[PDB]
RNA sequence: GAAGUCGGCAAAAUGGAUCCGUAACUUCGGGAUAAGGAUUGGCUCUAAGGGUUGGACAACCAACUUAGAACU
RNA sequence: GUCGCUACUACCGAUUGAAUGGCUUAGUGAGGCCUCUGGAUUGGCAUUGCCGAG
RNA sequence: AACCAGGACUUUUACCUUGAAAAAAUUAGAGUGUUCAAAGCAGGCAAGUUUUGCUC
RNA sequence: CUGGUGCCAGCAGCCGCGGUAAUUCCAGCUCCAAUAGCGUAUAUUAAAGUUGUUGCAGUUAAAAAGCUCGUAGUUGAACU
RNA sequence: UACCUGGUUGAUCCUGCCAGUAGUCAUAUGCUUGUCUCAAAGAUUAAGCCAUGCAUGUCUAAGUAUAAGCAAGUACUGUGAAACUGCGAAUGGCUCAUUAAAUCAGUUAUCGUUUAUUUGAUAGUACCUCUACUUGGAUAACCGUGGUAAUUCUAGAGCUAAUACAUGCUAAAAAUCCCGACUUUUUUGGAAGGGAUGUAUUUAUUAGAUAAAAAACCAAUGCCUUCGGGCUUUUUUUGGUGAGUCAUAAUAACUUUUCGAAUCGCAUGGCCUUGCGCCGGCGAUGGUUCAUUCAAAUUUCUGCCCUAUCAACUUUCGAUGGUAGGAUAGAGGCCUACCAUGGUUUUAACGGGUAACGGGGAAUUAGGGUUCGAUUCCGGAGAGGGAGCCUGAGAAACGGCUACCACAUCCAAGGAAGGCAGCAGGCGCGCAAAUUACCCAAUCCCGACACGGGGAGGUAGUGACAAGAAAUAA
């Protein structure tokens, strides 16, 4: 099986390590599993201790979560949008941690309709009152108030894939989305 | 080493679980005392760098034993080999020799690491195949 | 050999097979061996065969049709006895066993007809333990409750001294 | 290696347990429980080599499955169970309670408390910390939890059992003027009273103890028990009551009782 | 597969470039392209290496290389 | 000391040196595992194709 | 302020003393009459009731 | 001490004996050290102050480099 | 037990070596050999090859049952074969081939992780806005029955159970939040009736104050006096370590929504609309989480024979460090993509030999030193050589399996297939090492278990030797 120990490398002094003992269970290695976007397939493999791993293969509709009012919504995957250890990664479209994707906007659009009322790019007093005592920080951010015009979010993801089973993560703002958008404007 | 723009890397480098919002102008910066009596420098308060690695704004903690030792090879970034110079106990001949060894550790940028500069170090756990300690304190040869 | 079900290419392959798989028994849990078995389209190799049959023909076989064997084991489960039978609720289904003689057992009198046991009853013993498993539920719960309160009234206290 | 071992060796047995050196080559091997396989005594050990109510395995199996022994108020059906410091052992058919309670020399004796005094326990929490809904609960040394404990209560404090209703009945904290008993170390078993409390940051802490008859050592704090205040012990400690004599002291005393006696 | 022939005569085989590796001997300069191995297309990309120029930067214009990856 | 003479040791050694075990060189490559398909049969649906296990 | 007492006081040591912590077996060695001994960790009372036990 | 061979047979760890007077060759006798043990071979230790830190030796017995500079290394005047 | 002796020379004093001398579970051998007690015994070479037999099975009153089994109440009522089921099989035992900071020894860390079992706590929560409360389908065993020279080889055919398998309120009262019968001051408005809020995973956010003591305001809005607005011992959460994004709780969502006993045994105890109605103590086996215990896994510092006629080694295809990701139970260049050229070394790096498993320890004994440790204990590796994997908490297991190589093996030439460095025993290499014996009685181990098993272990049998005491006499 795969190695994970570290008797197989050479020493700090540059000497390799003469065979010691035989590859053990507990030091094993498995295949990495590269999901992709597509409909779910989540495989059970057994780990040690008797408990189990969720083994993801294709992934869609993840939970991703907007830091500005402290939201979180299940918004559909759509592609790695940019994924800073491998271009290759990022062009076949694989599912890690860290790897920007684009996601449905619309489940946020219609959250902040019903939650701040006031309409975006344009009787019930009890929620006209509701909606006129919660304002002032109803003004939104320009550089990602396109990509809501555009219809896709920028998000990074925070779980790993292979690991949990799961797609979780949160959308970029501030410098953190910046930074992202300027070092991939020139690559597309 | 030298102070260079805090994003030089592919990805976006950010201290985990510190956010930012509207409310609150940006977020805040996150620091831990280490302990065993060393202070975090001010530096370190009132810093930009990430080093995830550091014993300070990190995630890293010092515990086990605490050497000390001299810089003899500070060319790699952030992290640095120390001399440990010691001696050894012959019994037959009721006599010493010199014994050393040589010691990677892992430094913050809140320190100003060169040749000389007696640094104290703590164990702050496997780093990469060699670095398992962390510098808490500088013994500069110039102040 | 026996000829495995699945395997088109009508000759013996050698194959790892499992224990859920047919014609191996492992001798291990988990132990997965490998044997060698036939196909499944019969040609010129094979030499007998089971076949399963639907319809009677014209003429009548007197070592199958003529001949008829009856069942022995009857149901057991709840589920199964009461549809067999096709009992109410309230139907006495107790009193609904098979009798048979046993005599020649070198019982010499008393022709006991000993019965199946039946699982899955509404036996008292059942109740018994339920009602004892619910009481020292509520027991553990009005414990717990209690020692919330005496805390929290030890709690009201301190924080006032 | 590559598995848990199940077998333990005569000569691989811990000293204190006083086994012979020839007459069987396997030692009891104390299972799983709530004291650690070093630090406790085998019910088998206590019955047979300690006790002598049995002489073979098969006798001692026989009496700890007539469901007489009973370890802090519990029957315990297992021979090797890990039975360690501060355990009563109730034999309710001679009607005889034990408390497993350490030597002058640190070795595992037989002390003999009344009826009265055998429905309580000494536990030093190990850590108290708040779980589940907030509740909080201690864990003490011999692997028992207790929930809601009183907010007095800290690390290294000794708290009182009843075995049979459970609660804490009264606390002791850890500071000087406290009678304490050395469990560990090579003076396993002394009895005396704080006095000293150094500090050393990400290592051991050292205490010093005073005895009875003006004797001052120090010992780590792991090896540290309370078991009562000034001039009140809250258990009856066997015969010598931590003094520690040493060995001429022993060859005098063993001399004057030679003869007549 | 040189058994032909005095004789490998003639012919065949090798061949460019990139990356490994290269012995005896030696006048230490060589032998050496020693010998012996691998790759090479098309398409789509990635990264790095330079010029003037509008208010830490910058939208152009004007440029050629190298290395790597996937797919076929 | 020389040759003469006898048993024995070691080195070099043409013979383009051979052979046992390791370290490599280029190709090939069984088997298990993961992964894409795959569909004897089952499987809820006279009734129909759909989740499918496979 | 400092004047008294208490917690830390090695800048950093080597060196010496002591303490904690740390397998048993082994060795030295304490005690005890395997008839001595190599051994072993047992054992002892009491010579008139043979003592519903005690003591290392 | 006695019979047989006589630089031969042979002993013989070493010296050494054996060319007719053989205390050492092979036979008888006696004694010696050990004793249910004695001997032989090999590996090791003490011997070996012949591996020397304690604790060797270097003019002539084995050994001061042809001389000088000088880095790691070792050693480093007195005083608080 | 601080020790000598012979030998170069005509003779002497030295340096110097040879030989003598004494010890060694230190081995073999020649001669000889009455006892008793006690301990080792195919390690030295071939980690060479093996006929045969055994060495791992296990059931209590308390998991499952019509044997067409047995001594004997018309669901069973006793015993009892086999089977399904749970666990162990990863312990024990043997060998030292490989192995040179590797193993190992002392000493740290896991705030860098897993753990079946043992121990203590932990659990009224799901569903209906019409749900069986005792639930659905096969099957072993059983009855017939075939193929093959053979195997612990099994299909086809008929049935039947679970503490295996696949689903599902058993429990009320009752608070808050979402929808809203209805919405103006009725302080700042929230509620009929409908559901959820148990618990677990993942993501993001927040509270997580306390060495104290005096003030100027803005929005939601708790006690409301006496609406000037006051505004408190306090609701404000709360706890520990040297240190944490630790614990804990809340907020907004997700989940092939993990768990929330469809289970058994012993005692017939009390009553009144008298239905055979409610009801009762002591246990056993499962199952969620945490802690504990038994273990594994990495890991900090120091200490390992000889060799320089080994002086430089590693950097491709990872060598040094950083970033990101994957994989692992978890840290980690363990692996991947990118980025810089780094890391060790005359204090001996690297390479080579080891006739090298390491240590506690053993032999010699003034002190200091020298040699050995295959071997009754601890740790490591292995089951001819590697490689791969299932089950299982735990195996890269070999008295588990798969593939290749070298051996050997029955053969109807189609095929099955095997591993004594486990206990006895056999061949060969050998200077060198024993019975194809008895027993679970003692020690302990495993199991469903007071009872079964254990070539572990104990007991004996043969030997020239390892040790202790004295008979051949007066």
């Amino acid at each position: 099986g795969i190695t994970r120990d570290s008797r197989h490398k050479r020493s700090a002094t540059g000497a390799k390590r003469a065979q010691y003992r035989k590859k053990r269970k507990f030091e094993l290695g498995r295949q990495p599993s590269n999901t992709r976007i597509g409909p779910k397939r989540i495989h059970e493999v057994r780990v040690r201790g008797g408990n189990k791993k969720f083994r993801a293969l294709r992934l869609d509709s993840g939970n991703f979560s907007w830091g500005s009012e402290g939201v979180s919504k299940k918004t559909r995957i759509i592609q790695v949008a940019y994924h800073p250890s491998n271009n290759e990664l990022v062009r076949t479209n694989t599912l890690t941690k860290s790897a920007i994707v684009q996601i449905d906007a619309a489940p946020f659009r219609v959250w902040y309709e019903t939650h701040y009322g006031i309409l975006m790019g344009s009787k019930s007093k009890h929620v006209q009152r509701k909606h006129s005592a919660r304002l002032g920080d109803s003004k939104v951010d320009s550089a990602l108030e396109t990509q809501f015009a555009a219809g896709r979010l920028y998000a990074v993801v925070s779980s790993r894939p292979g690991q949990s089973g799961r797609c979780d993560g949160y959308i970029l703002e501030g410098e953190e989305l910046h930074f992202y958008l300027r070092r991939m404007a020139p690559k597309k | 080493a030298t102070e260079l723009v805090v994003q030089s890397e592919r990805a976006f480098q950010k201290q985990p679980h510190i956010f930012q919002n509207a409310k609150k102008g940006a977020g805040r910066r996150w620091y831990k005392d280490v302990g065993l009596g060393f202070k975090t420098p001010a530096e370190a308060i009132y810093g930009e760098y990430v080093d995830k690695k550091c014993p300070f704004v990190g995630q890293v903690s010092i515990r086990g034993r605490i050497l000390t030792g001299t810089v003899v090879s500070t060319k790699m970034h952030r992290t640095i080999i120390i001399r440990r110079e010691y001696l050894h106990f012959i019994p037959k001949y009721n006599r010493y020799e010199k014994r050393h060894k040589n010691l990677a550790a892992h430094v913050s940028p809140a320190f100003r690491i060169n040749e000389g500069d007696v640094v104290t170090v703590g164990q702050c756990r496997p780093l990469s195949k060699t670095v398992r300690f962390n510098v808490l304190r500088v013994v500069k040869h110039t102040e | 050999f026996p000829m495995f079900q699945g395997v088109l290419l009508p000759h013996r392959v050698r194959l790892l097979l499992r224990a859920g798989h047919p014609c191996y028994r492992p001798r291990r849990d988990g132990e997965r061996k490998r044997k060698s078995v036939r196909g499944c389209i019969v040609g010129q190799d094979l030499a007998v065969l089971a076949l399963a049959i639907v319809k009677q023909g014209e003429q009548d076989i007197p070592g199958l049709t003529d001949v008829t064997v009856p069942k022995r084991l009857g149901p057991k489960r709840a589920s199964k006895i009461r549809r067999f039978f096709n009992l109410s609720k309230e139907d006495d289904v107790r009193q609904f066993v098979i009798r048979r003689e046993v005599v020649p057992k070198k019982e010499g009198k008393k022709p006991y007809t000993k019965a199946p046991k039946i699982q899955r009853l509404v036996t008292p013993r059942t109740l018994q333990h339920k009602r004892h498993r619910f009481a020292l539920k509520r027991r553990q719960a009005e414990k717990n409750r209690e020692e919330a309160a005496e805390f929290a009234q030890l709690m009201a206290k301190r924080v006032a001294e | 290696v590559r598995g848990p071992k199940k077998h333990l060796k005569r000569v691989a047995a811990p000293h204190h347990w006083l086994l012979d050196k020839l007459s069987g080559t396997y030692a009891p091997k104390p299972s799983p429980g709530p004291h650690k396989a070093r630090e406790c005594l085998p019910l088998i050990v206590f019955l047979r080599n300690r006790l002598k109510y049995a002489l073979n395995g098969r006798e001692v199996k026989a009496i700890l499955m007539q469901r007489l022994i009973k370890v802090d108020g519990k029957v315990r059906t297992d021979s090797t169970f890990p039975t360690g410091f501060m355990d009563v052992i109730s034999v309710d058919k001679t009607g005889e309670h034990f408390r497993l309670v350490y030597d002058i020399k640190g070795r595992f004796t037989v002390h003999r408390i009344t009826a009265e005094e055998a429905k309580y326990k000494l536990c030093k929490v190990k850590r108290v910390q708040l779980g589940a809904k907030g509740v909080p609960f201690l864990v003490t040394h011999d692997g028992r939890t207790i929930r809601y404990p009183d907010p007095l209560i800290k690390v290294n404090d000794t708290i009182k059992l009843n075995l049979e209703t459970n609660k804490i009945e009264s606390f002791i904290k850890f500071d000087t003027s406290a009678q304490v008993m050395v469990t560990g170390g090579r003076n396993m078993g002394r009895v005396g009273t704080i006095v000293h409390r150094e500090h050393h940051l990400g290592s051991f802490e050292i205490i010093h103890v005073k005895d009875a008859l003006d004797r001052e050592f120090a010992t780590r704090l792991s090896n540290v028990f309370v078991i009562g205040e000034t001039g009140k012990s809250w258990i009856s400690l066997p015969k010598g009551k931590g003094v520690k004599l040493s060995i001429t002291e022993e060859r005098d005393r063993r001399r004057a009782l030679k003869g007549l006696a």
